[PDB]
C-alpha cells in the first residue's frame, strides 16, 4: 500500500515560519522523486517544488523561489518542507505526491483527479 | 470515515494468514533448470509497432494489432497473413480473438470498440457493430463469448457489454487512475483488472462490484494473468517486479525481482500448467521466471525495441511475443 | 606493342637473311661460314678476317640509332667467338640498349615493386574487411532497408573490383614470369583468361564508380525530399547501377578485339577506347563532387543554428563522407616529386578507399555496434 | 497430397494480394506526417502543404493524467505543444508538463514545437494585475532582452522581454538534458490555422532532415 | 581513373622488359 | 465505499496449504505442458 501521511500545518501569522512532514510507507522511498502540490481555496493544484532520489536537481516554483526549502532523509523515510517569510496568498493545503517513475527524472503528477500516489495533505493558512 | 479500524483488522486477517509461505514450501521442488527458447518464425510485415495480439483457441490463428491502422491475422504453422483489416483509427491499444473465431475485437485511443465479423456471408470483412460510450480510451477489450464482450478503459471504469444490442450491460467502477490490463478467469465468471493505482481487483460479472482487492505493488500496474487453476494471478507493474497474489489468501504470496532489472514489466503470461511465467519487460527482453521459486531461468531477447504484448497457446505448445519494431516472433 | 612488333619484324627479316644467304655463294670455300642463330645476318666473309658486320635496325631498342657497324672475326672455318651459344657473338655486341638508358633498368622495378606489394596488401585489407561486413550485415536482420541493402550491395562492388585487380596481378604476372629463355611465344589459352580477366576488372572499376554515384543520387534525393521516400527506387537504382557499366565496358571490349587486337587488353595505345572507358568514372566523380558540395552546404547550415556550441563535428562528417561518395579523386585531378609522391599517395588512397568505407559505415556506426553488443551478450 | 495442396495454393494467393495491399499501403503510410496537439495541463485532422500529408491528431477526449496513453505518440514525427502565456498559474504547468515530456524515457527520440499562444493578451494581463508575470516570475524583473535578436515590429519592448523570457525559458528547460534525436523549435504566434502550417512543415522537413542526416551518421 | 593508366604504365614496361629477355637470348646463341 | 465493507466478511483461507494446493495442482498438470519439458520436433508443428 503506497501511502503518504502527512504532518505540520495550521495557522502561522505571516511572515512566520513552518514545517510540514511526509512519511511514505509502502515503496522503497530512495527510488523516486518527491514533490510538493498546494490548492489555493477555489484555484487548481500547482506544483510547488521537487527534489530528486537523494537530491541533485532540487527545484522550486518561481512564486516560492529564495523562501520555502525542501529535504529527504532516505533512512528516516522522511521528506521535509521548511517555509519561510509566509504570505497570506500562501494560504493553501498542500499535498506530498511521489509521482510513479523509479530511477527516471520524468513524471506527471499535477493532476486534479484521483491521483493515486499523491497523500491527503494538510491545512496551511495565514492569519492578519 | 471509520475505515481506519477496517484496514487494522484486514491487514491482521493478512498478517494472521501470512505464515508457511511457498517461498519456504518450495524449497525442496527442484529447479526447472535452464530453458532454451529459439524463435521458430518471424511474423514480419506490420509497418508501424505492435502494440497488442491475441491467441485464437484453435492455437494457429493469431491476432495482432499495430498503431499503422492495421490489425493482421496471421497463421502461424504457414506464416500467412489470412486477413489485414483496415482500420478506421490509426492509435490502437488491444486486440482480443473470439473464442469461436468469428469476430475480432479492436479497442484504440478514439474510445470506440469495434467488432469485426471475419467469415460472414461475404467474403469481405466489416463491423458487426461499434460499441461506443467510454469517455477514455479502451486498454484492453476480451471476448467472453460472441454474444458479451468485457472491456476496460482510461477513465478508471471497466465495461460488460452485449454485442447484438451495443448498451453497457454492466459498469465496474471503483478504481483509481487508468486501467490498463484485463484478465478472463478460466469458468469466465470473475476477472482481475489493474489499474494505475498499484492495485488488482477482482470483480463479478454478474454483480458489477468490486468483489476483491490486491495490492501489493509500488507504480502502475501494466498487466495482469490468472493462474491456469483460477485461484491466482500474476501482475506485472512498472515497479520492476512481478507479484503473483491469490484469490483466496486475499494476499500477495511471491514477488518476482531482480537486482539488476531497472524496467517495468510490459507484458505477464503464464504456461499451459502455470510452471513458467513468461513476462516481458522494458528491456527489450522477455524474462520466464519460475513461478514456483521465483528464480529466473530464461531469457527471450530476439527483440530489439521494447515487447508490448505476450500471449501463450492455450495448448501450450508456442509462445508468440510483439515489440515495438514491427516484428512478431514465436518461441518453442 | 613491342613484343609482337619485334617478333614480326625478327620473322620479316630472318627471311630476308636466308634468301640472301641462298643468293650468296657457299660460304665453305676457305671463307667463314654463316651460322643461322637466327640473330647475327653477317654474309660470306674471308677465312680469318674481320669483316664489317653491321647491326640491322630489326631491333626495336635501335630507333634513335638504327646503325651500328663493328668488326667481326672469324676462324678460317667461320669459328667466331661461339664455342656453345656465342662466347660474344663474334665481335658484334655493342649495338644493344645503351648504358645510357640503363637507369630503368633494374632501378625502376624496385619501386613498382614496392607500389605493387603496397598496393596488393591494401587491396586484401580492403577485401577482408568487406567480407566481414557482408558476414556481420548482410546475413543478419539489417538486410531489407534500402540504406543498409545499397550499402552492403556497394560493399560487394568493392570486393568485385579488388578481386578483380588481384586476380588479374597474377595472370600477369604469369604472362612473363616464365620466359622460356630459348623459347615459339606465349600459349593461345592463356591469352583467353587475360582478356577475359581485364574485361572483367575494367567492369568492375566502372561498376565501383557508378555505384558511387548511385549513392551520391540516393542521398541527395533522400535529403531533398520533404518525407519518407514514398518509392524505393531500389530497382531502378540497381539497374542504373550494374547495367551502365554493362553500357561501356562490352563495346570497349568489343573495340579492342576487333580494331586493336593485342596480347593483353590491359595495355592502351590509343586514346580513342579509353575515353569512350573514362567518360562514365569521370561524369560520376563529376556529379558526385556536385552533391558532396551540395549535402555539404545544407550541413553547414543545419551546424548554424539550433545547435548547442562546432567546427569538430563538421570536419569529422567531411571525413567520414569523401569516401562513401568517392570525390577525393577530383583532388588528384587538380593536383614533391610530381610522379613518384603523387603515384603513391594516389595508388594507396585508392587500394584502401574500400577498406576505410568497411571500416566506418559497417563498424564504426551506433547501429550496428549496439547489434554486435546485443549478439555478442547472448553468445 | 493435392487435397491440402488446393486449400494451400489458396492462402498462398490471399497472402500475395493482401501482402500487394500492404505493400501498396505502405508507400501512402510512410509519405504522410503524424502529430500531435496538446495544451497546457473533433479528433485527427487531415491537412496538405506542398503536397505532403499532415495528420494532425488532437487529444482531448481523454482524461487529464497522460503518464499512459503518450507513450503511443512516440513514432509521432514531431509533437505540437501549444501554452497560453496569459497565465492561473498556467505557464508553470506548461513548463512542468514540457520538462516532463522531454526527459520521457519514450518520448526523448520525438521532436517537440512550440506555440506561444495568446500573444496579444499577455499585453494586458502583464498590466492588469490578476496575473502578474512579474510576480509569479520575480527572476524576469531583473531580466532584460537577452540579444539584439529583431522583435515584430508596432510592440512595446516590454512585452517582447516577456516572451523572449518565456521562450529562452523553455529552451533552458529542453537543453538541461539532451540525449537523442529530440529538439525544440519555439515559434510565437497569435491564432493557430493561420500560416502556422507553413512553419510546421518547414519544421518537420528539418526534424527528417536530421532524421536521415544522424542515420548517415553526418550529424 | 588513375588506376587504368598505372595497370597500362605497367603492361607496357612488363613487355619492353620481355623484350630485353628475347633479345638477350637470341644474341647470346 | 462499500466494497471495502463487503470485502472484510469473506472466508479467511491459510497461505501454507493454498500454496500447497497451487504446488500441487502445477506438478499435476506439469506432464502436459510441451513447454518445460522440450518437445520432439516430429509433433512439434513449429520447425
Amino acid at each position: 500500500q503506497v501511502q503518504l501521511q502527512e504532518s505540520g500545518g495550521g495557522l502561522v501569522q505571516p511572515g512566520g515560519s513552518l514545517r510540514l512532514s511526509c512519511a511514505a510507507s509502502g515503496f522503497t522511498f530512495s527510488n523516486y522523486k518527491m514533490n510538493w502540490v498546494r490548492q489555493a481555496p477555489g484555484k487548481g493544484l500547482e506544483w510547488v517544488s521537487d527534489i530528486s532520489q537523494s537530491g541533485a536537481s532540487i527545484s522550486y516554483t518561481g512564486s516560492v523561489k529564495g523562501r520555502f526549502t525542501i529535504s529527504r532523509d532516505n533512512a528516516k523515510n522522511t521528506l521535509y518542507l521548511q517555509m519561510n517569510s509566509l504570505k497570506p496568498e500562501d494560504t493553501a493545503v498542500y499535498y506530498c505526491a511521489r509521482c510513479p517513475a523509479p530511477f527516471t527524472r520524468d513524471c506527471f503528477d499535477v493532476t486534479s483527479t484521483t491521483y493515486a500516489y499523491r497523500g491527503q495533505g494538510t491545512q496551511v493558512t495565514v492569519s492578519s | 470515515q471509520e475505515a481506519e479500524q477496517l484496514k487494522n483488522q484486514i491487514r491482521d486477517a493478512r498478517k494472521a494468514c501470512a505464515d508457511a509461505t511457498l517461498s519456504q514450501i518450495t524449497n525442496n521442488i527442484d529447479p526447472v533448470g535452464r530453458i532454451q527458447m529459439r524463435t521458430r518464425r518471424t511474423l514480419r510485415g506490420h509497418l508501424a509497432k505492435i502494440y497488442a495480439m491475441h491467441w485464437g483457441t484453435d492455437s494457429r490463428l493469431l491476432v495482432s494489432a499495430s498503431q499503422d491502422g492495421k490489425l493482421i491475422i496471421w497463421d502461424s504453422y504457414t506464416t500467412n497473413k489470412v486477413h489485414a483489416i483496415p482500420l478506421r483509427s490509426s492509435w490502437v491499444m488491444t486486440c482480443a480473438y473470439a473464442p469461436s473465431g468469428n469476430y475480432v475485437a479492436c479497442g484504440g485511443l478514439d474510445n470506440i470498440c469495434s467488432i469485426y465479423n471475419l467469415k460472414t456471408r461475404e467474403g469481405n470483412v466489416r463491423v458487426s457493430r461499434e460499441l461506443a460510450g467510454h469517455t477514455g480510451y479502451l486498454s484492453c477489450c476480451r471476448f467472453l463469448d460472441d454474444n458479451q464482450i468485457v472491456t476496460s478503459s482510461g477513465d478508471t471504469t471497466c465495461a460488460l457489454w452485449d454485442i447484438e444490442t451495443g448498451q453497457q450491460t454492466t459498469t465496474f467502477t471503483g478504481h483509481t487512475g487508468d486501467v490498463m490490463s484485463l484478465s478472463l478467469a478460466p469458468d469466465t465468471r470473475l476477472f482481475v483488472s489493474g489499474a494505475c493505482d498499484a492495485s488488482a481487483k477482482l470483480w463479478d460479472v454478474r454483480e458489477g462490484m468490486c468483489r476483491q482487492t490486491f495490492t501489493g505493488h509500488e507504480s502502475d500496474i501494466n498487466a495482469i494473468c490468472f493462474f491456469p487453476n483460477g485461484n491466482a494471478f500474476a501482475t506485472g507493474s512498472d515497479d520492476a517486479t512481478c507479484r503473483l497474489f491469490d484469490l483466496r489468501a486475499d494476499q500477495e504470496l511471491m514477488t518476482y525481482s531482480h537486482d539488476n532489472i531497472i524496467c517495468g514489466i510490459t507484458s505477464v503470461s503464464f504456461s499451459k500448467s502455470g510452471r513458467l511465467l513468461l513476462a516481458g519487460y522494458d528491456d527489450f527482453n522477455c524474462n520466464v521466471w519460475d513461478a514456483l521459486k521465483a528464480d529466473r531461468a530464461g531469457v527471450l531477447a530476439g527483440h530489439d525495441n521494447r515487447v508490448s504484448c505476450l500471449g501463450v497457446t492455450d495448448d501450450g505448445m508456442a509462445v508468440a511475443t510483439g515489440s515495438w519494431d514491427s516484428f512478431l516472433k514465436i518461441w518453442n | 606493342q613491342v613484343m609482337d612488333f619485334l617478333f614480326e619484324k625478327w620473322k620479316l627479316y630472318g627471311d630476308q637473311c636466308h634468301h640472301n644467304l641462298s643468293l650468296l655463294p657457299p660460304p665453305t670455300e676457305l671463307v667463314c661460314n654463316r651460322t643461322f642463330d637466327k640473330y647475327s645476318c653477317w654474309p660470306d666473309t674471308p677465312a680469318n678476317t674481320t669483316a664489317n658486320i653491321s647491326c640491322p635496325w630489326y631491333l626495336p631498342w635501335h630507333h634513335k640509332v638504327q646503325h651500328r657497324f663493328v668488326f667481326k672475326r672469324c676462324g678460317p672455318d667461320g669459328q667466331w667467338v661461339r664455342g656453345p651459344r656465342g662466347q660474344p657473338w663474334r665481335d658484334a655486341s655493342q649495338c644493344q640498349m645503351d648504358g645510357e638508358e640503363i637507369e630503368v633498368q633494374k632501378e625502376v622495378a624496385k619501386m613498382y615493386s614496392s607500389f605493387q606489394v603496397m598496393y596488393t596488401v591494401g587491396y586484401s585489407l580492403s577485401l577482408g574487411a568487406l567480407l566481414l561486413a557482408l558476414a556481420i550485415l548482410g546475413g543478419l536482420s539489417k538486410l531489407h532497408c534500402t540504406r543498409n541493402a545499397i550499402h552492403a550491395n556497394l560493399f560487394a562492388s568493392f570486393v568485385l573490383k579488388a578481386s578483380s585487380v588481384l586476380v588479374i596481378d597474377g595472370l600477369l604476372r604469369t604472362r612473363y614470369s616464365q620466359k622460356i629463355g630459348d623459347d615459339t611465344w606465349l600459349s593461345d589459352g592463356a591469352v583467353a583468361g587475360c582478356r577475359v580477366a581485364a574485361v572483367f576488372m575494367q567492369y568492375g572499376i566502372v561498376a565501383n564508380y557508378c555505384w558511387l554515384l548511385v549513392e551520391g543520387l540516393y542521398l541527395h534525393n533522400l535529403l531533398g525530399l520533404a518525407t519518407l521516400p514514398e518509392r524505393s527506387f531500389f530497382s531502378l537504382y540497381l539497374g542504373i547501377g550494374w547495367g551502365a557499366p554493362m553500357l561501356f565496358v562490352v563495346p570497349w571490349a568489343v573495340v579492342k578485339c576487333l580494331f586493336e587486337n593485342v596480347q593483353c587488353w590491359t595495355s592502351n595505345d590509343n586514346m580513342g577506347f579509353w575515353w569512350i572507358l573514362r567518360f562514365p568514372v569521370f561524369l560520376a566523380i563529376l556529379i558526385n563532387f556536385f552533391i558532396f558540395v551540395r549535402i555539404v552546404q545544407l550541413l553547414v547550415a543545419k551546424l548554424r543554428a539550433r545547435q548547442m556550441h562546432y567546427k569538430f563535428r563538421l570536419a569529422k562528417s567531411t571525413l567520414t563522407l569523401i569516401p562513401l561518395l568517392g570525390v577525393h579523386e577530383v583532388v588528384f585531378a587538380f593536383v614533391g616529386t610530381l610522379r613518384s609522391a603523387k603515384l603513391f599517395f594516389d595508388l594507396f588512397l585508392s587500394s584502401f578507399q574500400g577498406l576505410l568505407v568497411a571500416v566506418l559505415y559497417c563498424f564504426l556506426n551506433k547501429e550496428v555496434q549496439s547489434e554486435l553488443r546485443r549478439r555478442w551478450h547472448r553468445w | 497430397t493435392e487435397d491440402q495442396r488446393n486449400e494451400e495454393k489458396a492462402q498462398r494467393e490471399a497472402n500475395k494480394k493482401i501482402e500487394k495491399q500492404l505493400q501498396k499501403d505502405k508507400q501512402v503510410y510512410r509519405a504522410t506526417h503524424r502529430l500531435l496537439l496538446l495544451g497546457a495541463g473533433i479528433f485527427e485532422t487531415k491537412f496538405q502543404v506542398d503536397k505532403v500529408n499532415f495528420h494532425m491528431f488532437d487529444v482531448g477526449a481523454q482524461r487529464d493524467e497522460r503518464r499512459k496513453w503518450i507513450q503511443c505518440f512516440n513514432d509521432v514525427t514531431a509533437i505540437i505543444f501549444v501554452v497560453a502565456s496569459s497565465s492561473t498559474n498556467r505557464l508553470q504547468a506548461a513548463l512542468k508538463l514540457f520538462d516532463s515530456i522531454w526527459n520521457n524515457k519514450w518520448l526523448r527520440d520525438t521532436s517537440v514545437i512550440l506555440f506561444l499562444n495568446k500573444q496579444d493578451l499577455l499585453a494586458e494581463k502583464v498590466l492588469a494585475g490578476k496575473s502578474k508575470i512579474e510576480d509569479y516570475f520575480p527572476e524576469f524583473a531583473r531580466y532584460t532582452t537577452p540579444e539584439d535578436a529583431t522583435p515584430e515590429p508596432g510592440e512595446d519592448p516590454r512585452v517582447t522581454r516577456a516572451k523572449y523570457f518565456i521562450r529562452d525559458e523553455f529552451l533552458r528547460i529542453s537543453t538541461a538534458s539532451g540525449d537523442g534525436r529530440h529538439y525544440c523549435y519555439p515559434h510565437f504566434t497569435c491564432a493557430v490555422d493561420t500560416e502556422n502550417i507553413r512553419r510546421v512543415f518547414n519544421d518537420c522537413r528539418d526534424i527528417i532532415q536530421r532524421m536521415h542526416l544522424r542515420q548517415y551518421e553526418l550529424l | 581513373h588513375s588506376q587504368g593508366t598505372f595497370t597500362s604504365d605497367y603492361s607496357k614496361y612488363l613487355d619492353e622488359q620481355a623484350a630485353k629477355e628475347f633479345i638477350a637470348w637470341l644474341m647470346n646463341t | 465505499v462499500e466494497q471495502l465493507k463487503m470485502e472484510a466478511n469473506i472466508d479467511r483461507i491459510k497461505v501454507s496449504k493454498a500454496a500447497a494446493d497451487l504446488m500441487a495442482y502445477c506438478e499435476a498438470h506439469a506432464k502436459e505442458d510441451p513447454l518445460l519439458t522440450p518437445v520432439p520436433a516430429s509433433e512439434n508443428p513449429f520447425r
